[PDB]
């Protein structure tokens, strides 16, 4: 969970009010396509 | 409970037309607040008028002791 | 005089009790100290990091491999280690000089506010600055401010000079008043009506020039006395 | 007086690396050092937003000019919000606007301000307010208005000179005042150099973030600046060392640009210390100080907004 990341990022099993920073997410890609003269 | 601001994107919390002051800045002149989680454009102050004419004057005629800490 | 010593008296039973309720009116100080400790433990963190290495372990770096590229091992080893205790250095001396200039800044606070009175705006407290005392802290020092602050105003119809036998008189030090019916001279910062004389103000050309001057009378106090 | 600088914020992988997977298993052995960095980051990013704070809001009411614009002669449509552009500013805050001036996102992100340019104009509209219609009692304690000639008396009395001085030349005092008013709007329109500060402030950090995305580009000793052509061309137990010294070499660059910004960061919050300074003591009040609010014997000041920065007018 989102608190959870929280929770080790800070190292700590309590955390006090205020915004974070986490981490990063990047969209993963779908396929793969190949292209090669003819 | 989706909401789009400058910053980015908001999950969670509903903006709300009202007004407070910022308790957690997020950016953008938003703020959120915890009364479930809300979100809003902070308030800058108690807006005030000032009763100008062109030859009224206010005088104070009482006084009051005040002591203030810094650190 | 009994009336301003109460107010004392309570505005600093007050802040004995808000500075013993509020929690995060000390943050200031507590902060340094929540900076140094933290930066100091990142420190011991770096010890335990391989650098690239096979192994963060450098006798094990020693007993497991020959000499060769044991060596190579061991100077990244070293190489990361100061490169962390140089970073630390840098980010101490940042530190320092920031609170070298806040101590400046309370010396001179020190040196101003307390030993003397200022009449620099909010530099010495917000309102009139009155006087101040020093108390010491944990890394720092705490001001109280003894400050003035008007309330209680009132509202009043006032006039730049009057015009009197064809001459201008001015307040010398005052400012003209009306309830509505009388004109009186008062101080700036506190209504003290009091008649207007031609000892407290001062005359100056014909009342042909200024804008907006009023009619009135200016008593004077030698008249009666030739009177007699 | 420049007040804040650009809130930034680095991505550690995504700049240490590329798009390649195992380069970010390569890098879990090197240590923490982006905890170091967001740490100092945010740090940055804070105390930017805690200068703009305390330089600009200073005042816990929000005054409203009265409708009627007139104060025995003295013109301040100048300086006065004008309410026909959308936006709400006076014609010199849109000039200092006008004459201050790519989108890589390789991990280097730009974060906005906590205060947009309305709620900062909207904080100087009611410093001017206050400051017009109330002398200078609204800055210790409550307002209490005062007819404008009567304030410029009181304020030549303060300098020494007595109140008939004023009250037998106002008109020429005000014809005086407004000339003045037109000819800095003139000068300042006219003149290039006389923002060089803010524009150098924008000018710096633009320069220092293209060199370090510029120094991305760097073979460092290494065959190839390519990390995917190089794992895709020698054995993995050298090209690790490749990677290691081209990870060595970029995670110095990036040690390097975050202690220039730690030390601009530094200097630019000392500048919004004495900026406040001044807010506090010229603009709320009158000072006795020889040269701190102008040259000469000081009558008053108002504020104007600036991108990254204020502009006293003594
Ligand atoms: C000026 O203000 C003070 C306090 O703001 C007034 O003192 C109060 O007077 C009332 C009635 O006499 C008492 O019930 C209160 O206990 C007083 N306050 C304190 C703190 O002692 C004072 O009367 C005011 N002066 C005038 C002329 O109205
Ligand atoms: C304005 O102040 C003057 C000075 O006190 C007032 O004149 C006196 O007011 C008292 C209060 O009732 C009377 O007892 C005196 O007889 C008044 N003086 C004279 C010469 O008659 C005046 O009344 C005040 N005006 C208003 C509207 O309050
Ligand atoms: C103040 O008193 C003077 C003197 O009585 C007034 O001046 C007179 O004004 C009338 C009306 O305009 C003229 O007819 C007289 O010739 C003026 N005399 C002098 C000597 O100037 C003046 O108008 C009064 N001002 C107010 C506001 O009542
Ligand atoms: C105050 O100053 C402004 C500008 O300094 C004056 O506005 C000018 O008014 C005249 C006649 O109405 C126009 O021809 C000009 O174009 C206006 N100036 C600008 C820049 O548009 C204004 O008249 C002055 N007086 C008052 C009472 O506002
Ligand atoms: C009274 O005030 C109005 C508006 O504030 C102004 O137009 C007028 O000139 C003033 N009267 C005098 C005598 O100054």
């Amino acid at each position: 969970d989102p608190l959870s990341e929280t929770k080790c990022t800070l190292k700590s099993f309590t955390v006090e009010k205020g915004i974070y920073q986490t981490s990063n997410f990047r969209v993963q890609p779908t396929e793969s396509i190949v292209r090669f003269p003819n | 409970n989706v909401f789009q601001t400058r910053a980015g994107c908001l999950i969670g919390a509903e903006y709300v037309n009202n007004s407070y002051e910022c308790d957690i800045p997020i950016g953008a002149g938003i703020c959120a607040s915890y009364q479930s989680i809300i979100a809003y454009t902070m308030s800058l102050g108690a807006e005030n008028s000032v009763a100008y004419s062109n030859n009224s004057i206010a005088i104070p005629t009482n006084f009051t002791i005040s002591v203030t800490t810094e650190i | 005089q009994k009336l301003i010593a109460n107010q004392f008296n309570s505005a600093i039973g007050k802040i004995q009790d808000s500075l013993s309720s509020t929690p995060s009116a000390l943050g200031k100080l507590q902060d340094v100290v929540n900076h140094n400790a933290q930066a100091l433990n990142t420190l011991v963190k770096q010890l335990s990091s391989k650098f690239g290495a096979i192994s963060s372990v450098l006798n094990d770096i020693f007993s497991r491999l020959d000499p060769p590229e044991a060596e190579v091992q061991i100077d990244r080893l070293i190489t990361g280690r100061l490169q962390s205790l140089q970073t630390y250095v840098t980010q101490q001396l940042i530190r320092a000089a920031e609170i070298r200039a806040s101590a400046n800044l309370a010396a001179t606070k020190m040196s101003e506010c307390v030993l003397g009175q200022s009449k620099r705006v909010d530099f010495c407290g917000k309102g009139y600055h009155l006087m101040s005392f020093p108390q010491s802290a944990p890394h720092g020092v705490v001001f109280l401010h003894v400050t003035y602050v008007p309330a209680q105003e009132k509202n009043f119809t006032t006039a730049p000079a009057i015009c009197h036998d064809g001459k201008a008189h001015f307040p010398r030090e005052g400012v003209f008043v009306s309830n509505g019916t009388h004109w009186f001279v008062t101080q700036r910062n506190f209504y003290e009506p009091q008649i207007i004389t031609t000892d407290n103000t001062f005359v100056s050309g014909n009342c042909d020039v200024v804008i907006g001057i009023v009619n009135n009378t200016v008593y004077d106090p030698l008249q009666p006395e030739l009177d007699s | 007086l420049p007040v804040s600088m650009t809130k930034t914020s680095v991505d550690c992988t995504m700049y240490i690396c590329g798009d390649s997977t195992e380069c970010s298993n390569l890098l879990l052995q090197y240590g923490s050092f982006c905890t170091q960095l967001k740490r100092a980051l945010t740090g940055i990013a804070v105390e930017q937003d805690k200068n703009t704070q305390e330089v600009f809001a200073q005042v816990k009411q929000i005054y409203k000019t009265p409708p009627i614009k007139y104060f025995g002669g003295f013109n301040f449509s100048q300086i006065l919000p004008d309410p026909s552009k959308p936006s709400k500013r006076s014609p010199i805050e849109d000039l200092l606007f006008n004459k201050v001036t790519a989108q890589k996102f390789k991990g280097l992100t730009v974060l906005p301000p906590l205060l947009t340019d309305e709620m900062i104009a909207q904080y100087t509209s009611a410093l001017l307010a206050g400051t017009i219609t109330s002398g200078w009692t609204f800055g210790a304690g409550p307002a209490l208005q005062i007819p404008f000639p009567m304030q410029m008396a009181y304020r030549f009395n303060g300098i020494g000179v007595t109140q008939n001085v004023l009250y037998e030349n106002q008109k020429l005092i005000a014809n005086q005042f407004n000339s003045a008013i037109g000819k800095i709007q003139d000068s300042l329109s006219s003149t290039p150099s006389a923002l060089g500060k803010l524009q150098d402030v924008v000018n710096h950090n633009a320069q220092a973030l293209n060199t370090l995305v510029k120094q991305l580009s760097s073979k460092f000793g290494a065959i190839s600046s390519v990390l995917n052509d190089i794992f895709s061309r020698l054995d993995p137990p050298e090209a690790e060392v490749q990677i290691d010294r081209l990870i060595t070499g970029r995670l110095q660059s990036l040690q390097t640009y975050v202690t220039q910004q730690l030390i601009r960061a530094a200097e630019i919050r000392a500048s919004a210390n004495l900026a406040a300074t001044k807010m506090s003591e010229c603009v709320l009040g009158q000072s006795k100080r020889v040269d701190f609010c102008g040259k000469g014997y000081h009558l008053m000041s108002f504020p104007q907004s600036a991108p990254h920065g204020v502009v006293f007018l003594h």
